[PDB]
């Protein structure tokens, strides 16, 4: 079970590149917190995800 | 030649505008440009901003962070998305009222400074924490005026005015959070402060943009009162 | 563009401007061109260089000094063969102590001062149905003051003048006048509605009169467009 | 006796022109009232002054 942007997803077997495309989410343009450590779209690891993997993938938004 | 410099960087316009609740993009352009600004802040989030912020440096912060830990987890995600070294520290553990949690902050900004960055602290106008956070190395320091987007005004001006009175010893003091009126934004450059953080009082605006321009001409005049020596009542 | 119209003269600057005080000519005339201001009002004085340091602006006469109508009416013929326009700033104090005007004294001047072909801008308090009156006498203006002459407390009148604001529409172009030591303040008013300021204290008792009057341009530009552009709502 | 700006003087059977020339005004800066009459310092009346007249010189100064 893998904790994805807070909600537990069945992603343990798959890389952050496959999930991050079935998203639809285009790489260059975010940023990927793979448990605690900050990976950038284009430079995600390519280990598959294991359970308790928590992960979170962030853009620039606007706000405040 | 009335620049002032945030650490390392020197900026020319005190008005430093927000990206949040503009309708669309191409208003805040019209916005960002109408006002001159230089300094936009933006939020890190999950999952064409960029395009329409082009030509103006990015101010990454750190709101929806609730602790220390994670404000610096936002940072760090932030610093890898705009390639800035400063950023706009912001804890604000309940957003009802959208206060900042005064030890919070302290914790993250001592740990953002070791870890190389230029810490912008979003704070309540606590002269005391003020003193603290500078002598932590923050690059600046921001009293918000009232509550977040409030639209109240410079409702903490009796405290706001002690920053000013001890100006000399602080980093530059930006006021953020509160201002509705550009009147408000002179009255805060008036009594010697470095800058204004306005985002609510443009976007919320029948035209943005025009208001983009009062908030400069307000800034600009206000700084200029200040220099020019006002009269005593 | 944006202009407005005191009677038949048609302004673009909303900041006018007052010779008090300024310790000299040449610091006056940086102060008027740096306000970019269009009308400067003069007194009308006993003789015990001004005429020609005011010229690329309007004079506008005022009857200060003057404690009553009889003497109000007295100074504004002077004023008028002496710059020879049309219009006049009307004012009557009795006790200079505040420069306080009088309602009624201000009211029956205006009326003698609009028969004998006067454009009357009228000093007044911030009373809303004395203005209502001064604008059906036939005035081409109302000028509430934000608080007591040269004291440059601020807009101490402002629940008052949001009076003024809210009937906008009924009343001559509202000029605030007197009470004003900060750009902030000039903003403030703008930003209500009303049509422009007068400023006199403010800019010549200041450190660096030239650049304080920009301060108070960049200011009544500032808060009009503010106006203009709706602000949000707390 | 004529009133001079408020001031009781002798001036009695002198012309405007001549207490101004005295008073050594520029007259194209004054105004003159007599008894309520407004005149311009270029062109006062040529006539004798009158034990009872009440004479007001004036000039543009500073104000607003």
């Amino acid at each position: 079970m893998v904790w994805l942007n807070g909600e537990p997803r069945p992603l343990e077997g798959k890389t952050l590149k496959e999930v991050l495309e079935e998203m639809g989410v285009e790489l260059k343009g975010v940023a990927v917190l793979l448990n605690e450590e900050a990976f950038l779209g284009l430079e995600v690891p390519d280990r598959p995800l294991r359970d308790g993997d928590v992960v979170e993938v962030v853009a620039l938004m606007q706000g405040g | 030649m009335d620049t002032w410099k945030v650490g390392p960087v020197e900026l020319k316009s005190r008005l430093i505008l927000g990206s949040g609740k503009y309708e669309d993009f191409g208003v805040m352009r019209e916005a960002i440009a109408a006002a001159k600004a230089e300094v936009v802040t933006v939020s890190v989030r999950r999952v064409g901003l960029l395009e329409a912020l082009e030509g103006v440096r990015l101010l990454p912060n750190t709101a929806g962070a609730r602790t220390a830990e994670e404000a610096v987890r936002l940072a760090r995600l932030g610093r890898l998305l705009t390639g800035e070294r400063w950023v706009k520290l912001e804890v604000i553990p309940d957003p009802t009222y959208l206060l900042p949690d005064p030890l919070e902050t302290l914790k993250a900004a001592e740990r953002l400074i070791e870890e190389d960055f230029l810490v912008l602290p979003y704070m309540g106008p606590d002269l005391v924490l003020a003193k603290r956070l500078a002598a932590l190395g923050t690059a600046t320091v921001m009293p918000l005026a009232a509550p977040i987007g409030s639209g109240w005004g410079v409702r903490t001006r009796a405290l706001l005015e002690l920053f000013a009175r001890e100006k000399a010893s602080l980093p530059p003091v930006v006021v953020d959070a509160g201002l509705g009126l550009p009147s408000h934004a002179a009255e805060v450059m008036e009594l010697g402060l470095d800058a204004v953080l306005v985002n609510t009082a443009i976007a919320e605006a029948q035209d943005p943009p025009a208001m983009a321009e009062a908030f400069r001409l307000a800034v600009e005049a206000g700084r200029k009162a200040y220099l020019a020596g006002p009269m005593r009542p």
